Order: C-alpha cells, then structure tokens, then sequence
C-alpha cells in the first residue's frame, strides 16, 4: 500500500540528495567544465593575440 | 543541355531549386572567366 | 580455448537448492517509530552517501589536470552537457542539476540492484529481503515524476507565458480538438515515465532472481550484463525525455 | 477471477499498436535527419508531439487495466 | 465480470489501429519536411486534420469504454 | 454480459483498418505534397475521398455497436 | 447473445482488412499522381476500380453480419 | 448457436489478408505506370489475375461461411 | 458445432498469411516490370512459383477445414 | 471436438508467417532480378533455401495437424 | 487455473508491438548512418529512445503479467 | 484436450514471426546482393546469422510443443 | 491443464513479435551494409544490439512461459 | 541457500567476463582519454 506520508518522505530524501549532492560536487564540477572550457577560450584568444 | 532542361523542368521549387541552381538574391561577389590564347600573333583577338 | 565448452558447473542444483520465486512489489524494513523506512529507502540512502564521498573523491584537490575518477566525471557531465546542447542550448544550465542528478542516481540505483546480497541477505518469521532497488519502489519513481512534472511546468509558466491555449482551448479550427489530446498526454508523461522506470528495473529484479532458481550457475552471464545495459539506457533516457519534454514544452 | 484476463487483454492489446507506431515515428524521424540534417530543430517537435499521443493511446489501456485491478 | 473484459477489448482493439495510424501519419509528416520543409505551414495543417480523424475512433473507443 | 462484449468487440475491431487506412492515406498524401506542392487540391480531394470510405467504414462499426448495445 | 458477439466479430474483421486496402491503394494512387499529375484521370480509374474490389470484402462481411443480427 | 459464431469468424477471417493483398498489389500496379504509362498494357493484365487470385481466399471464406449458416 | 468452429478458424487463419503473400508477390513483380518489361518472361515464372506456393498453403488448409466439415 | 479445433489451429496459423515470408521473398528477389538480371542465379538460388526454410517451418505444423486429425 | 492464462496474455499480447518497433527503428538507424555516417552519433540518441519506448511498453505488459501471477 | 490445443497454439503461434522474419532477412538479403554482388559473402553470412536467430525461437517453440505433447 | 494453454499461449504470442523485430533489424542491417561496405563495424555494433534487445524480450516470454510451464 | 553461492559467483564471472571484453577497452576510455586531456592541455601551455 503506496503512504502519502511515505511518498513525501521520499521526496523529503530526494531533496537531501540533489541539494548536497549538487552543492559537493556540481557547482565544483560545474566550475571544472566551465574551467575546460574557459581555459580553451584563453588559449585562443592568446593565439590570435600573438600572432 | 536536355537533360538539364528536363531535370529542371521538373524541379520548379524554390526550396528544392537550391545549392547551384539557385537564384541568388543580393548578389555581392562575382567571378569571372577569362579564356585567352597562350601565345600572340592572334590580332586584336586578345586585345577585343 | 578451443572448444572446451563443456558447461559441466551448469548442471549443478538446477532447481532443488534455491526457491522458486521469493519475490515481492514493496516490503518495509521500518526500524523506527513514525516513518516506516523500507528496505529500497536504505538503499536511496546508500547509493546517496556513496555517491557524495565519490564526489568529495572527485572534488578532493582539484586540479587543471584531470586524471582517474575527475577525469571519468569530467567526461560524464561534459558529454551530457554536449547532448542537452543538442536538443536546446538555452535552458541547459537552469534544468541540467536536476537532470544530472537524476541520471546519476537513477544509474546507481540500478547498478546496486544488479548487486550479490540484493534478493539473498534480509532480516527475519517471515524473510523480507533487505537490499532492494530504489526504483523498485513505486515511492520513489512517482516522486521523480512529480518533481520532474513541477519542474517543467513551472518553467513553461515561466517562458512563453502562462498562456498554453495551444493545450488549453482554442477558439476555431481542429486546434481545439488537438488541444484537449495535448493536455491528456502531458498528464500521461509523468505516469508513463514513472510506471517505464519502476517497471524497467523491477522486472529486471524478477527476472535475474527467477533465473537464479532455474539452472542458477553461468547461465545469466548475459542477462546479468544486459540488464546493467537496461538499467544505464533506463538512466539516460528519463533525463533526455525530461529535457526533451522541457524544451518541448518551451516551443 | 476473469477481471484477471480483463487486465490482461486490455494491456496485451493496448501496447501492441501503440508500439509499432512509435516504431514507425522515430524510424521516420531519424531517417529523415539523416537525409536532411539541417532541418532537425522543429521536425523533432512533430516527432515528440506524435509519440506523446501514442503513449497516451497506450496508457488509456495501462490505467483502464488499472482501474479493474 | 464480462463487462471487464468488454471494456478491456474495447481499449485495446481501439489502440491497435490508430496507435499505426498515427505513427504512419507522423511518419509521412516528418518525412515530407525532411524533403521539403517550405511546405510546412500547409502541411502540418494536413497532418493535424489527419490525426483528429485518427485520434476519433480511440475517442469512440475510450466513450464506449466509459460507459461500460 | 455477452451483449456488452459484443459491442466493445464490434467497436474496437472496426477501429483497426479503418485507422490504419487513414494513416495511410494521410502519409501518402503528406508525401505526394512534399513531392509536388502544386498539385495540392487535387490530391487533397483524394485523399479526403479515401477518409471518407475508411470513416464511413468505421461509422457502419459503430452503428452496428450501437444497434448491438 | 452468441449472435450478438457473432456480428460483432464479422463486422470488425470485414473492417480490419478492407481499411488497410483502401489505405494502401490511396497513399499509392496519390503518390503516383504527385509523381505524374499528367495521367491523373488514367491512374485514378484504376484506383477507384481497386477500392471498389477492396470495399467488396467489407461488404460481403457487413452484410454477413446484418444477416447474423 | 455455435453455427452463426463460426460462420461470423469464417467470413471475417476470410477478409483481413486479401483485402491488404488486393491493396498492395493496386498500390504496385499505380505506382509501376506512375512510372511507366506505356507499359500499362502488360501491367494491368497482371494486375487483374493478380487481384483475382487474392480475392480467391476471400471467396474460399465466403464460401464456407455461407455452407456453415 | 466444435467441427464448425475448427473449419472456420482453419479456413480463415489459412488465408489471410498466403492473401497478403501473393499481394506481395503481385507487387513486387509488378515493380519489376515497370523496372524492366523484357524480364518478364523471367519474372513471371518465379511470380507463379510463388503463387503457387501460396495457394497451395492456402489450399491446404481449406481442404483440412473442408475433411472436418 | 476439441482436437478438431487444435488441428484447425495447427493448419492455419502454421501458414500465417510462411505464407507472407515466402512472399516477401519472392516480391525481393523478383525486384531485384529486375533491378538486375545478371545476377538471377545467385537470387534464385537464396529465394529457394528461404522458401525452403519456410516451407518446412509450415511442415511443421502440417505434420502436427496430421499426427492430431 | 484462468490466472495462468491471464498472466499469460498480458505478456504474450503487449510485446509484439514493441518487437515490430525495436526492429523498424534499428533497420531505419542503420539506414540513416549508411546514407549519414557522420550524423551517426547525433542520431543513436533517438535510436535509442525510441527502442526504450517499446521496450517500455513491453516492460508495462511484463509487469502487469506478473502481477496477475 | 487443452494438451492437444496448448500444442496446436505452440506449434502453429509462435511461427508467425519466424514465418515473416526469416522472409523480410531473405528479401534484404537478396537486395543488397543485387545492389552489391562482391558483397556476397559478408551478405551472407550476416544473413545466416539472422537466419540461426529465427530458428533459435522456432526451435524453442517447437520443443515447447513437444514437451506439452 | 489451463496451464499448457497458458504457456502456448504465452510462447506463440511472446515469440511472434521478435521474429519479425530480428527480421527488420538484419534486412535494414544487410540493406545498409551493401550501401556501403566501408562502414562496417559502427554498423553491425547496433545490428547486435538491437537483435540482444529483441532476443532479450523473447526470452522475457519464454522464461515467463516456463514459469507456468 | 544456493542463491548467495550462485549470485556471489555469477557477478563475479560478469566482472571477469566484463574484465575480459573491456579491459583493453576501460583503458581506451580512460588511458586514452587522459591522452587526449593532455593532448589538449599542452596547447595552452605553450601558448603562455
């Protein structure tokens, strides 16, 4: 028998899973992508910028 | 020059009278081609 | 190599040792007064504390250098970026948390399912089996239909306007007709991708148990590999669908 | 027990249609991308739209069978 | 519980055809854009007719089902 | 209950061909249009002919449904 | 009530068939005319000679059916 | 009254392929002088046996439904 | 009346297979020889031998249903 | 007359898939004998083990059917 | 035992759709890569989902079969 | 008697799809050998393969039927 | 004895759909490798893994056959 | 219960089953990667 109060907690558990799971490593990983990418950007930038 | 007569017979289209058969609109560059002979003595065909 | 198929560990206790099903759609585990946590809830939070000390892992001393697991990560969340990218390019960033983390999840939930120790190791009385996949529980694939349903129609609130008379009525024309068909399927959509996901990794739970009892050794070989590929693909396209219904949704 | 076979036969037949159209619908899509790969930003629409209405076609079936459970 | 299963055959019967009906009519839709997407105002409009008179016998089918 | 799984059966039987027909129509239609948009009403008229014999079809299922019911 | 299911079952099979043919021969006949507009008349009397042979099949089942009820 | 079941499921049985064949082949027949108008000659005489030994199936069912009523 | 049934079903299910087989068959042969019209008489013989394989299943069948009838 | 009914089951549905394969087969290497004529040996020769496969998979209801009746 | 033949049914019906659509969408797939190589890695995405949808809809009967069990 | 049936339905259901699978292998097989002779052997094999897979499941069906027997 | 039914029923009707879902998957497969050759392994790649998604739902109906069997 | 024994060795064959189709082929989707990661880095570096 599907509970309300437990299909709640389950969305109660699932908002502790994407709020700290996003918080640890996402905003760092978005960081890294955003790195990668920025960091490629640079580098073009400086290519045309020397010659 | 039948064959292209008949194909664009067929394809009437805008949409499908595209890549060289289109008929650009604002054109802005334009090429020409030259065909001249190699050598002279050829009179004013050169200069004409 | 040769030819030494033999399976002669195959005709080992084809059916005598293990029972013929032992299967059930939801058990509790309970523990605590209040809340009766269940068995796939101590799986959520399982894969939940993994996932975050594999991401500590990921995250510990970052470097311009990628290499071993940062680079493995790196290489997930890029490639999804790119795919989403494909589909639309201007509401990736606001959907793409909850999309990743539903994937992730998704896919780790179905990996541990596929686990030894999931049908075999349970508390006594009568054997409830601890170990279950979250996505056994319709509990959890319903809340992230849900979620995903509020989400994306807060964000088509948000753009094109709170208008929807595409859906909701129309003056003249078949586009009344089509409308009310619109609105019926979108209600379908959080059902439907519920029910696809529980189903996908329930049966599959079924399935490798029920072979188990029958003919238990070398045969699943590979059932047990195509049912991590079930479970990866089941992962992937419940993001892409929500995206998708997202971008669809912003049309 | 015949609301068993009424479940039954009600989802048996209400997925194999529905799924043979989705079949056809992204087989369509795709090898229509595949000739013309420019125009994929708004056929993908019509492409979803039509595969909302089938799976809710099949779902009409999956919860009239849900009822009788 | 004939009436169950009835309603049952009703349904499914109901989504056999038209489910093919419709796939077939996106299918010629995106296949006549692929080929031609300058006729699009036109011809999702046909494809939109087309799919209401699909889409009616599941709606006939899903009534009687109801009433049942 | 014979009478009821009678009709249901007369209903959703007569909604098979007539639907398929339709998507059939509707498709050969679309691609005849992608083929040759000058040639619009006349195929048009075609394939509204072609509906009407699959509806008409699917009208004399219903009827005999109803008749049954 | 037998009859009643009878009539059912004749009337939907002598739908089933019949639908797709009419289909088929629609979404052929409109493909060839969008193909070649210039033997319309030509090709579409062929197409109505084929629909008549086709729609045979559903009458003889209705009237069948009509029979049965 | 299991003779008026069985003649309703003869005769609707009897219908679903032949129609789809007849369908088919008209379908090929316009299409071939779609792209071939002169060759209609030697087509159509195909053609016809072609739709006549479809349509013998049918009356086969026709036939037996008939001597079971 | 269980004979009755068994040659209705035999008489039918034996049908609607070979039916669509030699729609196919007609189809395809007539394809080729709007492709070609000189390979006909190459055409044809194989079109028959596969006539006559599907009417030989079909008759088959209405045989057995006519030894039980 | 229950066996009756399983022969009949046996004969027609053991001709449905058959019957259609081998004229899907014929219909494929008829259009390609005339997209190709050169290469009539070769398609002649696959057309005849397909046929045969599914002439025996048909055997094997066949058979069935007589070892019952 | 009619929950044997229920649980039976709501497998057997509601998976042959999704066979028919797993195979129309991987021969059109492999098509479109054949024609596009380069769209290829763009284009098994759709593959994908859509052999996901039919198996879902299989997945739906499976589950609906085991739950009458 | 049900045995008899249970057989009947094993044996001739269950053919259906390695009746048509087989049949659209072949065709396409026979195609790309017409589109492409030096292919023959890739072609063939690959076919053959397919082939092995269909009678996979009309084997599983077969001796599912004799063991019911 | 429901129960032979049942599985004969379960194994014909789980069977036919993944025969005719491995048959379009090695034509289309076969079809696209004679397109072109020179894509061969990011080709027959999907062939396999569309022939293990549809062995993977026929072995769903067998073992689920087998559990009444 | 033969269960434990039998899913104990059966996921340990997939791992080596597993370990024997993509052991090569985890390198070349991690080895290979972390080449290509440097590959790209070394551009930047020089460019400094």
């Amino acid at each position: 028998g599907i509970n309300p109060t437990l299909f709640i907690a389950q969305l109660i558990n699932f908002l502790l899973l994407i709020f700290i799971l996003r918080a640890l490593l996402y905003r760092p990983v978005m960081n890294l992508l955003n790195e990668r990418t920025r960091r490629i950007e640079e580098s073009v930038r400086d290519a045309e910028k020397v010659r | 020059r039948e064959v292209m007569a008949n194909l664009t017979a067929r394809v009437v289209g805008a949409a499908r009278r595209g890549t060289l058969l289109e008929k650009r609109e604002t054109v802005k560059s334009v090429a020409l081609l030259v065909v001249t002979p190699d050598r002279g003595l050829c009179g004013s065909l050169v200069a004409n | 190599v040769g030819a030494l198929i033999i399976s002669i560990a195959s005709r080992f206790f084809l059916y005598t040792g293990p029972p013929h099903v032992e299967v059930a759609a939801e058990v509790i585990f309970d523990g605590i007064p209040g809340f009766p946590i269940t068995n796939s809830f101590v799986v959520a939070i399982i894969i939940d504390i993994f996932v975050i000390a594999l991401a500590v892992a990921a995250t510990r001393n970052l470097q311009m250098v990628p290499r071993g697991l940062q680079n493995v990560m790196e290489f997930i969340l890029e490639s999804l970026y790119n795919l989403f990218r494909n589909i639309n390019a201007k509401y990736v960033a606001t959907a793409f948390p909850l999309v990743a983390t539903i994937f992730l999840f998704v896919l780790f939930g179905n990996w541990f399912g596929l686990l030894p120790g999931v049908g075999s190791i349970g508390v006594c009385k009568k054997l409830v089996p601890l170990f279950r996949a979250p996505a056994a529980d319709l509990n959890f694939t319903f809340a992230i239909a849900v979620i995903s349903f509020v989400f994306i129609e807060y964000w088509g609130f948000r753009a094109l306007g709170p208008g929807y008379l595409k859906k909701f009525f129309n003056t003249n024309g078949i586009m009344s007709f089509v409308g009310i068909i619109e609105f019926i399927s979108e209600l379908v959509k959080p059902f439907a991708l519920a029910f696809r996901l529980f189903g996908n990794i329930f049966a599959g739970e079924v399935l490798l148990v029920v072979m188990a009892f029958l003919v238990p050794l070398l045969l699943p070989l590979p059932f047990y590999g195509f049912e991590v590929f079930v479970g990866f693909i089941q992962a992937l396209i419940f993001a892409l669908l929500t995206y998708a219904f997202l971008n669809i949704a912003v049309t | 027990g015949l609301n068993l076979v009424a479940t039954a036969l009600a989802v048996g037949l209400g997925a194999i249609g529905p799924g043979v159209g989705i079949g056809i619908i992204v087989s369509g899509a795709v090898q229509a991308i595949g000739r013309n790969p420019e125009i994929e930003n708004r056929v993908v629409t019509y492409m979803f739209i039509g595969i909302a209405f089938t799976e809710a076609l099949a779902i009409f079936g999956l919860v009239i069978a849900f009822l009788i459970g």
